């Protein structure tokens, strides 16, 4: 699978060489199809100061198919579950080859900044987010005192 | 755009770039590899040509007259049926580093596979299968050619 293993790592080097803000990320080992990245909380969210670890997986045929990326913290929001299924289009059908994983990386520190609850995963987060705005930020705020520090 | 285009399979600017009738450009390399796999165009999922390898439609015809005469003094080539076809531009900068080095191999990704060009032997051959044989040699740019990569001239 030589397109892809040589896409992946024209991605790392790249990525590794002006990594993107608030994020880290590197093969599990040598295998460069296993990825681990790491994104701290962005200032001003609500996950500000939580460290949140994430998985990503490349298919065979990448990039004509998106990454599997999961959460493996836990976090508490509208567009992320238990699983740490992340819901984000680019991630779905919206996936292009012009993207790389570090714009993903950053789409995700986005969705993290502005959750969409108009995708709703966690339907009863997702109600919280439209509803009671302060009641979100402080659920947010505990879950990430509690599992991501 | 000034700048040549840059590919959304190998995310490197374009070597020999192609038009899909859908107006996106590939390398023609990255295209032929991805057909490998049946792939339709890696941006918008519109068909393919059938014969679309044999005829590509070429984003700068003119610019492949100029890559067949276009490095000065050396070029790179590997053995065809009755001829010779000329190393890809991108390709021919490996080789020639690896040559100007002393090195005795390198690797190379040409169309969706990765090639050992064995500089002891002058042959390039598939890693994963070293029956697939082709001579190769860096020669003068004025000589009969069969084309560029696979494309006609
Ligand atoms: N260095 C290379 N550059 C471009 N394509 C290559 C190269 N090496 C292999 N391929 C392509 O990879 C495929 C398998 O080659 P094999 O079995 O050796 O690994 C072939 O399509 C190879 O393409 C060539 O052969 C084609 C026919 O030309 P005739 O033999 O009729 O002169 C022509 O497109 C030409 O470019
Ligand atoms: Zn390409
Ligand atoms: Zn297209």
């Amino acid at each position: 699978h030589a397109m892809a293993l040589k896409r992946i790592q024209k991605e790392l080097s790249d990525l590794q060489r002006d990594p993107p803000a608030h994020c880290s990320a590197g093969p599990v080992g040598d295998d460069l199809f296993h990825w681990q990245a790491t994104i701290m909380g962005p200032p001003d969210s609500a996950y500000q100061g939580g460290v949140f670890f994430l998985t990503v997986h490349f298919p065979t045929d990448y990039p004509f198919k998106p990454p599997k990326i999961a959460f493996t913290t836990k976090i508490y929001h509208p567009n992320i579950n238990s699983n740490g299924s992340i819901c984000l289009d680019i991630l779905r059908s919206q996936w292009s080859p012009a993207l790389t994983v570090s714009k993903v990386l950053l789409s995700i520190c986005s969705l993290l900044c502005d959750p969409n609850p108009d995708d709703p995963l966690v339907p009863d987060i997702a109600q919280i987010y439209k509803s009671d705005k302060e009641k979100y930020n402080r659920h947010a705020r505990e879950w990430t005192q509690k599992y991501a520090m | 755009s000034l700048t040549v285009p840059e590919c959304a399979i190998c995310l490197q600017t374009c070597v020999h770039p192609v038009s899909l009738p859908c107006k996106h450009v590939f390398c023609y390399l990255c295209v032929k590899g991805a057909s490998w796999l049946g792939k339709r165009c890696a941006l918008c999922r519109q068909e393919i040509p059938e014969d679309f390898l044999d005829k590509p439609t070429l984003l700068s015809p003119e610019e492949l007259k100029a890559a067949s005469r276009g490095n000065g003094e050396y070029a790179w080539y590997y053995e065809g049926r009755n001829g010779w076809w000329q190393y890809d531009e991108r390709t021919s900068r490996e080789l020639e580093d690896a040559f100007s080095k002393g090195k005795k191999n390198t690797e190379m990704l040409i169309a969706g596979f990765l090639y050992v060009a064995d500089l002891e032997n002058m042959v390039q051959y598939r890693r994963n299968e070293h029956g697939r044989r082709r001579k190769i040699k860096r020669d003068i740019i004025d000589i009969p050619k069969k084309g560029v990569a696979g494309l006609r001239l």
